[PDB]
RNA sequence: UGCCAGCCACCGCGGUCAUACGAUUAACCCAAAUUAAUAGAUCCACGGCGUAAAGAGUGUUUAAGAAAAAAAAUCACAAU
């Protein structure tokens, strides 16, 4: 009859989980924009998840949508386009040091 | 010699003799922060049923337990002291070091709180001397070594016929201990609580022994 | 002499058994004194398996309704102009205030939270707390 | 007489909930050059740098305002059966105990 | 107990063994109380509780450790390996 | 005597100080029997299968079994 025990109810405080820059975006090959921001300007690679910070699904779409846009004639592979260049540096990478 | 069976059978028909009950209470405790473990991540198994729960990640220890535990405890302690034998304060922890070989120097116990050497309890007559007396009971203020492995002691004392106090943290292992009282062991008023109890109990049975002799010679 | 070994029982059941057996022809103090007042277990010896499959522990988490508001003030306000006091054992924070507030007006009956939440915090307003929230 | 359980609901810890960015008031019982060690009163104490900005006015049984990031510092690391414990709390020291 | 000389050895070995020893429960101090079948690593002694006037059928170690311990009457098998510290 | 001559059920013995060969002294043990050889009696797994003998390269069904108490079939990604 101790009304002072504890509830046995789920975590309150918990925070919400954090989330993938695009969580909930749609990853678009026909915009080569969005898709060459996460690629290396010098090389034409596509970075990793420890470089871009996605989900996994958000990874292999940013991907799968890089390589279709490559072969369908949208986006250069060998290079960042130029035009591309001075748009918002997600990444997390340093080159020049 | 009948007297000294007396003196000695005496104090064991009283469950209070030395009124120890009115040192502490639940709340005395508490304010001492002794229900304060350590993250459950680090939670060792067997200290679960001294656990009243896990607030926030933070283990809370159950102080109506610790309680009914210090109570013993400081029983035994009491009654060793007041027997005329030796009581060890073990603890390598370097905050409390100073103020627990302190508290053992007033209540006129012995105290090591430095490296321990090997064959310390085991092999007493060669570390010691030619024969020894060896502590009747020991208390670890901190049942841990600074690598945080269980201190030797525990193991060497169970090994030599001896009975062990200890405080237990969240962390700790009660297995081997003889009278565990399960608590916070790292915060500084709860180590100073310990100090403090356990030496007014030593001094408290001391006193009682002197004053029952007293009593003894003038009965004659 | 005596039994060394740790994990055969309680010191207490080796040495009982050594005088016992007429081995041990000195009774220890400590002994005596165990007879009188045991322990509440007994200290005998057990390995530390580690756990494996489905099981895990009985430990519960510590969670009270309380809670389920404070959730609410911090997210909303943040912690408070206040600080934190954890020395003064009576110490009462803005939160815990405001978790007040809330339990009265609960019990005159209004079931809606937006209710509740903003009129213990006029309620909290008019005893001079200021709550400046976050964005 | 009062229930542990009683105790425990009510006392200021309880009223913190998750220690995270907590305003928080403690004492300096120790100091080392530099290093100011602060009981906060949980259950560690934490341990500060002594600021630029009146380096001075940090004595033993000085009071100070930290902001709590975490109780006690603890990790998980590869190979291991338990968790690593710091013996320390983490904080940042603000000012002191403006008053 | 260890030695490089047979003789050192026989002193270790005792001396060391009066340091642990066990208490050993008879029923009627002849037998042990039940029924006893243990695998100890991959030694297998099974024990079986014998009447007055049966003695010690035994493997001749367990014979000799049970001359030591009191056991005046059992019946033991060992299966497996028959190694002695074991 | 000296890796010779020889011996042994298994381990092994003999290279100049052989309790192991050959003989002697002593002893041990069976005994009107005693050894050797050969057949039996007895003796393998209700044990095992990562490294030791051993989970058969894969899946499905047949035969044959088990069902012994509580539920389920189903969604980013490089099957074919
Ligand atoms: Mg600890
Ligand atoms: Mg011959
Ligand atoms: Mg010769
Ligand atoms: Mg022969
Ligand atoms: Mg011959
Ligand atoms: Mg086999
Ligand atoms: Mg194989
Ligand atoms: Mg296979
Ligand atoms: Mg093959
Ligand atoms: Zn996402």
């Amino acid at each position: 009859s101790n009304e002072d025990l504890p509830v046995p109810m789920e975590n309150p405080y918990k925070e919400p989980l954090k989330k993938c820059i695009l969580c909930e975006k749609h990853v678009d090959y026909k915009n080569v924009q969005l898709l060459s921001q996460f690629i290396s300007p010098f090389t034409g690679c596509i970075y990793g998840r420890h470089i871009t910070g996605l989900c996994g699904k958000k990874q292999k779409e940013i991907t799968k949508a890089i390589k279709r846009a490559q072969i369908l004639g949208f986006m250069p592979v060998t290079y960042k386009d130029p035009a591309y260049l001075k748009d918002p540096k997600v990444c997390n990478i340093k080159y020049r040091e | 010699n009948d007297l000294r069976d007396r003196i000695l059978s005496e104090p064991l028909k009283h469950a209070d003799f030395f009124n120890l009950k009115e040192l502490f209470s639940v709340r005395s405790l508490f304010d001492a922060r002794v229900h304060l473990g350590h993250k459950a991540g680090c939670r060792h198994r067997f200290m679960e049923p001294y656990l009243f729960g896990s607030r926030l990640g933070q283990d809370i220890i159950d102080l109506e337990q610790t309680a009914a535990h210090l109570q013993l405890a400081l029983n035994f302690t009491a009654h060793v002291a007041y027997r005329e034998g030796i009581i060890l304060f073990v603890s390598r922890h370097r905050q409390f070091a100073h103020l627990i070989e302190t508290t053992a120097r007033d209540c006129g116990e012995y105290a090591h709180t430095r490296y321990f050497k090997g064959g310390l309890l085991t092999n007493a007559p060669l570390l010691l001397g030619p024969g020894v007396r060896l502590p009747d009971l020991i208390i670890f203020l901190h049942t841990l070594n600074n690598v945080f492995e269980p201190h030797v002691a525990v193991r060497d004392a169970a090994k030599m016929n001896i009975p062990t106090v200890g405080i237990v943290d969240t962390n700790c292992n009660p297995a081997l201990i003889t009278y565990p009282v399960p608590g916070n062991d790292d915060s500084p008023p709860a180590v100073r609580l310990f100090c403090r109890l356990f030496q007014v109990a030593i001094s408290r049975a001391k006193e009682k022994r002197r004053q029952v002799e007293a009593l003894y010679r003038l009965q004659g | 002499a005596g039994s060394r070994l740790e994990t055969v029982g309680s010191i207490f059941s080796r040495t009982r058994d050594l005088i016992r057996a007429g081995v041990l022809k000195e009774k220890p103090l400590w002994l005596d004194i165990y007879n009188a007042f045991p322990p509440l277990r007994e200290p005998v010896f057990r390995r530390p398996r580690l756990r494996y499959g489905k099981a895990k522990a009985a430990v519960q988490d510590i969670f009270y309704h309380e809670d389920r508001i404070r959730a609410k003030f911090y997210s909303a306000y943040g912690s408070g102009p206040k600080a934190f006091d954890l020395f003064n054992p009576n110490f009462k924070s803005t939160c815990q205030r405001f978790v007040e507030k809330y339990i009265e007006l609960q019990r005159l009956g209004e079931t809606d939270e937006e209710k509740l939440f903003v009129e213990a915090g006029k309620a909290l307003l008019a005893e001079g707390v200021t709550l400046r929230r976050v964005g | 007489v009062e229930s542990f359980a009683s105790m425990l609901r009510h006392s200021p810890l309880t009223q913190m909930g998750p220690a995270k960015n907590k305003l928080v008031i403690g004492q300096i019982f120790h100091i080392v050059e530099d290093d100011l060690y602060i009981d906060f009163g949980g259950k560690f104490h934490c341990v500060c740098k002594r600021p630029e900005v009146d380096g001075e006015k940090y004595q033993k049984g000085t009071r100070v305002r930290l902001r709590l990031l975490d109780l006690e510092l603890t990790s998980r690391f590869l190979g291991a059966t338990t968790d690593t414990t710091i013996l320390e709390a983490d904080a940042v020291l603000l000012g002191l105990q403006e008053s | 107990g260890k030695a490089t000389e047979r003789a050192d050895a026989f002193r270790k070995a005792k001396n060391r063994a009066v340091h642990y020893l066990h208490y050993i429960e008879r029923y009627e101090d002849h037998t042990i109380y039940h029924d006893i079948s243990l695998k100890f690593k991959r030694t297998h002694i099974k024990m079986k509780k014998q009447p007055r006037g049966y003695g010690l059928h035994c493997h001749r170690a367990i014979m000799t450790i049970c001359r030591l311990i009191g056991i005046k009457d059992l019946y033991a098998k060992v299966s497996g390996s028959v190694n002695m510290l074991n």
